[PDB]
């Protein structure tokens, strides 16, 4: 998903890329640096925002999102969720799930 | 002289949408508000088709301790018209509720009803303490522990 | 007069052609596709109409 | 439960001419006083449509047997019926017409239409046994003898009758077009009083759409459902049936054609031109006009 | 715990279970964005005296623009005209004499835009 013109939770809610990118994307496997036996959950991700990102916009807000019709007022509950879930990076994870 | 410089238009500010009356009410009340739910081995599949499906009633009712959707977000389900929907109605213990999801194991996930790793759909349950329990114990719901 | 009428009529009918695009309706293609593909389809329509 | 009838004995085919019949409205767009050219599946003009009596008396003894042939479904069908006693009741559509593959069923009794998509186990001779009541005789009770069993039903449709009550030379022409495109079964229909014309009449009647069923099944072959007023246990010498099958039905096959339709001020298609019929029609289609100057 | 599993089938087959089709209020005689039974467009709507046959939904007298359409909720027939457009011309003497100009709007009324209405359009800034 780290490429222009693509859609999804990261291309929309974490890193929007403009369709006119000039530059290079580089990525490598990081199993033996990032993953721990008990799982490293120090890297957090977003699943729900109010709208899609504009390119290179970096939103670090931790406001509890409203999934229902009632306001959350910074407090979780029914149809109220924190924005960031943790990732279960483990050294035994499959190709899909390793960092 | 005379010179054509620009072009005149009127940009609109408001948009209107008109659709015909919502008619074909999908069977949902007969599933979620049903008086009786079958056992965990005579599981109730009911096929829902040829009806308009309102999901905000369920997802914004706040009577479901589990709303877990795989392959689809629960808020855009109103903006989709599927070929068919299979409504699976039962009753199950709370500690076993975590077993109704793809990729899981357990006596229910292995010996009652297997969900494939590639599910597209939603699991939703609500506490039936005041509906399915009796003082002397309701043993009309049967559970298997052994299979070949 | 006839020629001029034809000259306009054909022109307007050229709005109904795809010219290789999925739809001859720019609004339909946009209401369907995100910018990075709607742009290719709109480019095809632009070429045909121009 | 079904009842076995006699062998059909493979009656030889008979043809008749379709003088400008089978034209339906292709779109749901009101068009007024203009000529529109559409390329769609139409019945070609002046075509040979194969016609069958509902009841044929052909034996030397005088045997009465339904002519209910099993017929293909090639890219749409134009089904016309000239009857006066509601002896044709519906159709079945499918590929294998057994429990292996899904199939579509349409029947019409006195009150409503029954449309079902299921895996019916049809018998060789599906039919409806029709009996009058002893005192009223205003309506006609029907016993369905079409299928042995049905399973895996995925569709159900009930509405007002497709066929009007026909309850003595007041024959009626019912013209229908069936198409199966993109998983939708489209039905076009028109009803017209006819008079003293044995075969299809000469004229132009445009078929207004009836209904679009999202059946989503494969259709290759079809049959016709008939009403038996006589008794299969005891066949009478004569007159037990309806006047030796005076009523009849015609079937022609739709093919890809380009038609020039003329919408009048009130939005009705009043005339059509088949571009591939003759050089005059080709000239008319090229000029987009019904009249051609020298 | 009362449990329902809703399995949704998304295949290359026509849909029979659909979501709600949210609609809005009718705005007549005004330039608006309209969405009638899936046709999206921009224009003004007026009451029409045309009669549609029961199977007919839309209208195309010119075969390239949908002039009329039947409203889905109320069965009234309403037509559609394009929101007034047209070129803008500047009428000027040479700047070497004066910087005063007049503006001509071609083929529009003086309501959509010292005003003079001509068959050529609406003229603003020039005395009659
Ligand atoms: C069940 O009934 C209640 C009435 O208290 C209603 O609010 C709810 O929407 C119903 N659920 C369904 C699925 O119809
Ligand atoms: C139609 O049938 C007649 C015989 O009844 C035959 O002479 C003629 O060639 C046929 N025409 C076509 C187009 O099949
Ligand atoms: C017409 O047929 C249906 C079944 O196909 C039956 O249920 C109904 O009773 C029939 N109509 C009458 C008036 O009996
Ligand atoms: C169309 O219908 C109107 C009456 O509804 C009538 O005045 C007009 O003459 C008709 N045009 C035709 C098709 O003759
Ligand atoms: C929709 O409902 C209104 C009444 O609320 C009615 O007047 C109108 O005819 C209905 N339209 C359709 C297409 O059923
Ligand atoms: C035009 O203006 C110029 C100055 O830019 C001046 O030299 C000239 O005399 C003017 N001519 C006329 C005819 O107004
Ligand atoms: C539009 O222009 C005409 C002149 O042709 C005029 O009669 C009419 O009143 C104008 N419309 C409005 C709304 O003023
Ligand atoms: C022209 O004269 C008439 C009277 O004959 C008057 O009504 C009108 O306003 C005048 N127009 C102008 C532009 O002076």
């Amino acid at each position: 998903q780290i490429a222009p013109g693509q859609t999804g939770k990261i291309a929309d809610y974490n890193y929007k890329l403009p369709d006119d990118f000039t530059g290079c994307v580089i990525a490598w496997n990081s199993n033996n640096l990032d993953s721990k036996v008990g799982g490293n959950y120090n890297y957090l991700y977003r699943l729900f925002r109010k709208s899609n990102l504009k390119p290179f916009e970096r939103d670090i807000s931790t406001e509890i999102y409203q999934a229902g019709s009632t306001p959350c007022n910074g407090v979780e509950g029914f149809n109220c969720y924190f924005p960031l879930q943790s990732y279960g990076f483990q050294p035994t994870n499959g190709v899909g799930y390793q960092p | 002289g005379i010179y054509q410089t620009s072009n005149f238009r009127v940009q609109p500010t408001e948009s209107i949408v008109r659709f015909p009356n919502i008619t074909n009410l999908c069977p949902f009340g007969e599933v979620f508000n049903a008086t009786r739910f079958a056992s965990v081995y005579a599981w109730n599949r009911k096929r829902i088709s040829n009806c308009v499906a309102d999901y905000s009633v369920l997802y914004n009712s706040a009577s479901f301790s589990t709303f877990k959707c795989y392959g689809v977000s629960p808020t855009k389900l109103n903006d989709l018209c599927f070929t068919n929907v299979y409504a699976d109605s039962f009753v199950i213990r709370g500690d076993e509720v975590r077993q109704i999801a793809p990729g899981q194991t357990g006596k229910i996930a292995d010996y009652n009803y297997k969900l494939p790793d590639d599910f597209t759909g939603c699991v939703i349950a609500w506490n039936s303490n005041n509906l399915d329990s009796k003082v002397g114990g309701n043993y009309n719901y049967l559970y298997r522990l052994f299979r070949k | 007069v006839n020629q001029n009428a034809q000259a306009l009529n054909t022109l307007v009918k050229q709005l109904s052609s795809n010219f290789g695009a999925i739809s001859s309706v720019l609004n339909d293609i946009l209401s369907r596709l995100d910018p990075p593909e709607a742009e290719v389809q709109i480019d095809r329509l632009i070429t045909g109409r121009l | 439960q079904c009842v076995n009838l006699t062998t059909r004995t493979q009656l030889p085919p008979a043809y008749t001419n379709s003088f400008t019949r089978g034209v339906y409205y292709p779109d749901k767009v009101f068009r007024s006083s203009v000529l529109h050219s559409t390329q769609d599946l139409f019945l070609p003009f002046f075509s040979n449509v194969t016609w069958f009596h509902a009841i044929h008396v052909s034996g030397t003894n005088g045997t009465k047997r339904f002519d209910n042939p099993v017929l293909p479904f090639n890219d749409g069908v134009y089904f016309a019926s000239t009857e006066k006693s509601n002896i044709i009741r519906g159709w079945i559509f499918g590929t294998t017409l057994d429990s292996k593959t899904q199939s579509l069923l349409i029947v019409n009794n006195a009150t409503n239409v029954v449309i079902k998509v299921c895996e019916f186990q049809f018998c060789n001779d599906p039919f409806l046994g029709v009996y009058y009541h002893k005192n009223n005789k205003s309506w006609m009770e029907s016993e369905f003898r079409v299928y042995s069993s049905a399973n895996n039903c995925t569709f159900e449709y009930v509405s007002q009758p497709f066929l009007m009550d026909l309850e003595g030379n007041f024959k009626n022409l019912r013209e229908f077009v069936f198409k199966n495109i993109d998983g939708y079964f489209k039905i076009y229909s028109k009803h017209t009083p006819i008079n003293l014309v044995r075969d299809l009449p000469q004229g132009f009647s445009a078929l207004e759409p009836l209904v679009d069923l999202p059946i989503g099944i494969n259709i290759t072959r079809f049959q016709t459902l008939l009403a038996l007023h006589r008794s299969y246990l005891t066949p009478g010498d004569s007159s037990s049936g309806w006047t030796a099958g005076a009523a009849a039905y015609y079937v022609g096959y739709l093919q890809p054609r380009t038609f020039l339709l003329k919408y009048n001020e009130n939005g009705t298609i009043t005339d059509a031109v088949d571009c591939a019929l003759d050089p005059l029609s080709e000239t008319k289609c090229t000029l987009k006009s019904f009249t051609v100057e020298k | 715990y009362r449990v329902v599993v809703l399995s949704f089938e998304l295949l290359h087959a026509p849909a029979t279970v659909c979501g709600p089709k949210k609609s809005t209020n009718l705005v007549k005689n005004k330039c608006v964005n309209f969405n009638f039974n899936g046709l999206t467009g921009t224009g003004v709507l007026t009451e029409s005296n045309k009669k549609f046959l029961p199977f007919q939904q839309f209208g195309r007298d010119i075969a390239d623009t949908t002039d009329a359409v039947r409203d889905p909720q109320t069965l009234e027939i309403l037509d559609i005209t394009p929101c007034s457009f047209g070129g803008v011309s500047v009428i000027t003497p040479g700047t070497n004499t004066s910087n005063q100009v007049a503006v001509l709007y071609q083929g529009v009324n003086c309501t959509e835009v010292n005003v003079f209405q001509t068959r050529a359009g609406c003229l603003i800034g020039a005395e009659h």
